[PDB]
Formats: structure tokens, sequence, C-alpha cells
């Protein structure tokens, strides 16, 4: 058999927990060079699970993006099976925001046209993400400015050309889309809604989308139903709205596509069109964003060993 | 880790040391809300008032710590 990680890699701290598999920090020894390894144990897979292990690994060595989270190296053991990534060391997006305290719309739109650039390639290479959340969202390092870093390919698939499929329901609720919900044939344009639902976040600090009923959540994903309250968004500048607006629209078919949106004013002139004003409501709102979201983790797991 | 569960408490707690059921209530899907007001003992400590639940005595019993 290969023991060629288990020879020359030594495993330290996790780094991400993950549904079916972790994340732990490595280190390839000879070279002192330290990675990610994403570790999933095979030994009692379904043959459905090996096909998804084996569709992302392949996706992974496809995708070769600055914005894109880089493979180093694959490894198959006995009962394991490593995917080794170029080590990214800056953590998540939205921790960031809140630990460097101000934020504007002049960096939201740089760092959602980071995002977009990444999209746009796993779309020219046949690859929707469809996993597009804040958790895949991670900066490239503790240096300030450091570029975003878009990971996490479990759910991802490949598309052939334009034609759109029913791929079935995978993703996180609040970032589904209406054709999703719909159970419509889908494709490209699902990544740019969750880009969308992400935008609003990093504008306000709070989701476009939000109910504690599932199914009243999916019916006004599905409507299209969110707002642009005030007084948070009465500081916002129009042409950001419009971005948003153009990234939430509920026919998929006339949603702005990653290109385009890269052509956005917003985006593409951002240095004279968005506005430079820090939002302390939107740094305020995503503190409790991000603490809603871990203890949602950890009391869900909680619960789950109490009904044991 | 404990850690991050209390200070994501707290930062639902308004950075109060101890929490409220009502903002558990708020903050969290209900069957969550409750099963935290359940399990969450009483908050003596300073600055404690009627109904301040101790939200770090129940994280850091839970990863015993």
């Amino acid at each position: 058999t290969c023991t060629r990680f288990t020879e020359e890699y030594q495993l330290f701290e996790e780094l991400g927990k993950g549904a079916f598999s972790v994340v732990r920090r490595c280190v390839k020894v000879l070279a002192g060079q330290e990675y990610a390894a994403k570790i999933i144990n095979t030994k009692k897979l379904s043959a459905r699970d090996h096909q998804k292990l084996e569709r992302e690994a392949r996706i992974c060595r496809l995708l070769k993006h600055p914005n894109i989270v880089r493979l180093h190296d694959s490894i198959s053991e006995e009962g394991h099976h490593y995917l080794i990534f170029d080590l990214v060391t800056g953590g998540e997006l939205f921790e960031d925001i809140v630990a460097r305290e101000y934020y504007s719309e002049a960096d939201a739109s740089h760092c959602i046209q980071q995002i977009l650039e990444a999209v746009l390639h796993c779309h020219q290479m046949g690859v929707v993400h469809r996993d597009l959340k804040p958790e895949n969202l991670l900066l490239a390092s503790k240096l300030k400015g450091a570029a975003v870093k878009l990971a996490d390919f479990g759910l991802a698939i490949e598309v052939e050309g334009e034609q759109q499929a029913w791929f079935g329901f995978a993703g996180t609720p609040g970032y589904l889309s209406p054709e999703v919900l719909r159970k419509d044939p889908y494709g490209k344009p699902v990544d740019l809604w969750a880009c969308g639902v992400i935008l609003y976040i990093l504008l306000v600090g709070y989701p476009p989308f939000w109910d504690e009923d599932q199914h009243r959540l999916y019916q006004q994903i599905k409507a299209g139903a969110y707002d642009f309250p005030s007084p948070e968004w009465d500081t916002v500048t129009p042409e950001a709205k419009d971005l948003i607006n153009k990234m939430l629209t509920i026919n998929p078919s006339k949603r702005i596509t990653a290109a385009e949106a890269l052509k956005h004013p917003w985006i593409s002139h951002r240095s004279t069109v968005a506005s430079c004003m820090h939002r302390q409501e939107t740094v305020d709102c995503l503190k409790k964003f991000n603490a809603r979201r871990k203890l949602k983790g950890a009391i869900l797991a909680a619960m789950l060993a109490t009904r044991n | 880790t404990a850690e991050q569960v209390i200070a994501s408490f707290r930062i639902l707690a308004s950075d109060k040391p101890y929490i409220l059921a009502e903002e558990l209530r708020r903050e969290l899907p209900p069957d969550q809300a409750q099963y935290c007001i359940k399990r969450m003992p009483a908050y003596s400590g300073p600055g404690s008032v009627p109904g301040a639940l101790d939200y770090a005595a129940f994280s850091s019993a839970l990863y015993g710590e």
C-alpha cells in the first residue's frame, strides 16, 4: 500500500470542522513547508460518496487562480484520502472584517471583485461552486490587505457549456437561489445569486433573507423579498444597490453574470463610485452574524449529543 | 473551543457578562434558545440582575474547561 502522506508529512492542529472531512495543518517534513490537509476517511464510504470525493479532487486539480485555494498534492492511502492545499493563514473574511474594525463600500467592492474573478474562473472551466458562503471565503494571510481566496469545492459540480440541468438540492439555505428552490434546471447563475447574498451582508452585516421557519425562508427567497431599509441603507450608494439588485434577480436568465458584474461601475470604477465611509453598524451587525453562526453549530452539536 | 463559544454568547448579550432568556430567544432559533435557557445556571457574579444566565459557566462545563 501507499503511505506517502504518513511517511512524508506531519499532521498538526485542526483548521476546519467539515461534515465528513477534517482540515488539519500539516508539514512536509523534508522541506519544512506548511500546508493544509483535507482528510477523508474512506473506509466506510458509499459508492456515491467515493464518486463525490473523486469529483472534488478533480475540480480542485483543475482550478488554478490567485483567488482560489491551490491544490499542492493528493495522496490516497489505504483508509484515508488527502487533498493537500497551499496553506492560507488569514482566516475567514467575515472574521477579519470585524477584527480590523473599519469597513466601507470600497472595501466591500474590492472584496467582491476578487470573489467574482474566482467565480468567473470556475465558470470558464465549466465548474459551478454551489457553496458560496462566508465560511468558504478566506484570506491568504494575516497581512493587512491580503487576497481573498475561495475555498471548499465539496459541493462543486461540472457543467457542459451553458446547459442547465437539475443537479440536485445542495447548499446552505440562506444562500440558495430561487431556481434551485423551485427545483428548476440550473447552472452558473446560482453562484451569482449567492454572490448577491454575500454582497448584501458585506454592506450592512445581516442577510437579506432570514426566517426561523425554513419554509418561510424559501418562500421569501423565491419571491425575491429583500429590502433596503432605513437608516443603514440610506448611506449606501445607488450603484451598490443596483449591483445587489442585478445579482438578486429571481429570473436566472436575467441575473447578472460574473463577467458582467466585473464590469459594473461599483466594481470596475470603485475608486470613484464606491463610498469610503466607514459603516460602523455593518461591523456591529457582522459581529453578531458571526456569533450566531458559531453558536448555531455549537448548540446544534450539543443538542445532538443530548438526544443520543 | 469554549473560548469562541463564550465570546459568541457575550456578543449576543451585548457584551454583558451574563445573558437573558429574552436575548437568547431574539437571537437564536426557538429550540436552540430553549436548550440554552434550560441549561444555563443563574449568573451571580459582578453586575448580576434577576434572570441573568451564566453562559460562561454553561460553555466551560460543556467542554470540560
